[PDB]
């Protein structure tokens, strides 16, 4: 998991 | 009709842009020119004024650099939110979404930073502060040479006189670049960009009827921004290598890691 992915998945 | 849909897309992007980015170019120029009523920005032009305005907005050079990093991190999050509003973006392979942001965020940061700049300085802290270009350029190396490039670009880019409606589409086109290194599914991205490009062309023809050359110039600016970011990343790897005890934010480290 990456920080960019986490930001992208946050609804 | 097709054109009507392109205008609806342009409006959607503008509305999303306004929701994602607190300080728009319209709000920024209203402050720079001084045609507003709210409290004017505190001016920082030297070491002394910087000390005084800390509440309004390590050695100075490092302190200023860290300040830019904090704003960059906030900016990356705003750009990510905007990207998610571009039709079709969230349906792309998740890893491709990451790749588009990784390679596109700094190009967008340079672009949008220009909105808050003039030949003499840059607005900071949501426009509550104004730091002069001369002050930032006077910073000891390799920090002074890190600030100036953004102003050099801003001066040229601002000469194009784009407004927020133009910028919203321009930014979208940049994010949806099908030629970023490592993308897995190129066609879906190229198809979205082709439509965004049509929307941008119509936007410029209607909004800047007396400047036929604007679209072509903006396409060239997209190309220039890549070389511009390359130099940015390089000057940064130098700082992270020559400046000991330097702290690079995790989000920024992730974006810079393995970047072309
Ligand atoms: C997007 C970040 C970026 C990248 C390159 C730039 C090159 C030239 C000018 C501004 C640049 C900027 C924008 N830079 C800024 O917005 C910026 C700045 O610019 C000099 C100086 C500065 O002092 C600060 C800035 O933003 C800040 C947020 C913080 O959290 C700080 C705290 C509390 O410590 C800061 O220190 C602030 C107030």
């Amino acid at each position: 998991p990456s920080l960019l992915k986490k930001l992208l998945l946050a609804p | 009709p097709e054109s009507a849909d392109l205008r609806a897309l342009a409006k959607h992007l503008y509305d999303s842009y306004i929701k994602s980015f607190p300080l728009t170019k319209a709000k920024a120029r209203a402050i720079l020119t001084g045609k507003t009523t709210d409290k004017s920005p505190f001016v920082i032009y030297d070491m002394n004024s910087l000390m005084m305005g800390e509440d309004k907005i390590k050695e100075v050079a490092i302190r200023i650099f860290q300040g830019c990093q904090f704003r960059s991190v906030e900016a990356v999050q705003e750009i990510t939110e905007y990207a998610k509003s571009i039709p079709g973006f969230v349906n792309l392979d998740l890893n491709d979404q990451v790749t588009l942001l990784k390679y596109g965020v700094h190009e967008i940061i340079y672009t949008m930073l220009a909105s808050l700049m003039n030949k003499d300085g840059v607005l900071i802290s949501e426009g509550q502060g104004f730091m002069t270009r001369e002050f930032l350029k006077s910073l000891r190396k390799p920090f002074g040479d890190f600030m100036e490039p953004k102003f050099e670009f801003a001066v040229k880019f601002n000469a194009l006189e784009l407004d927020d409606s133009d910028l919203a589409i321009f930014i979208a086109v940049i994010i949806l670049s099908g030629d970023r290194p490592g993308l897995l599914n190129v066609k879906p991205i190229e198809d979205i960009q082709d439509n965004l490009l049509q929307a941008l062309e119509l936007q410029l023809k209607l909004n800047h009827p007396e400047s036929s050359q604007l679209f072509a110039k903006l396409l060239q600016k997209m190309t220039d921004l890549r070389q511009i970011v390359t130099e940015h990343v390089q000057l940064l790897q130098v700082i992270k290598k020559t400046e000991t005890d330097m702290s690079l934010h995790p989000l920024l480290q992730e974006i810079y890691k393995d970047l072309y």
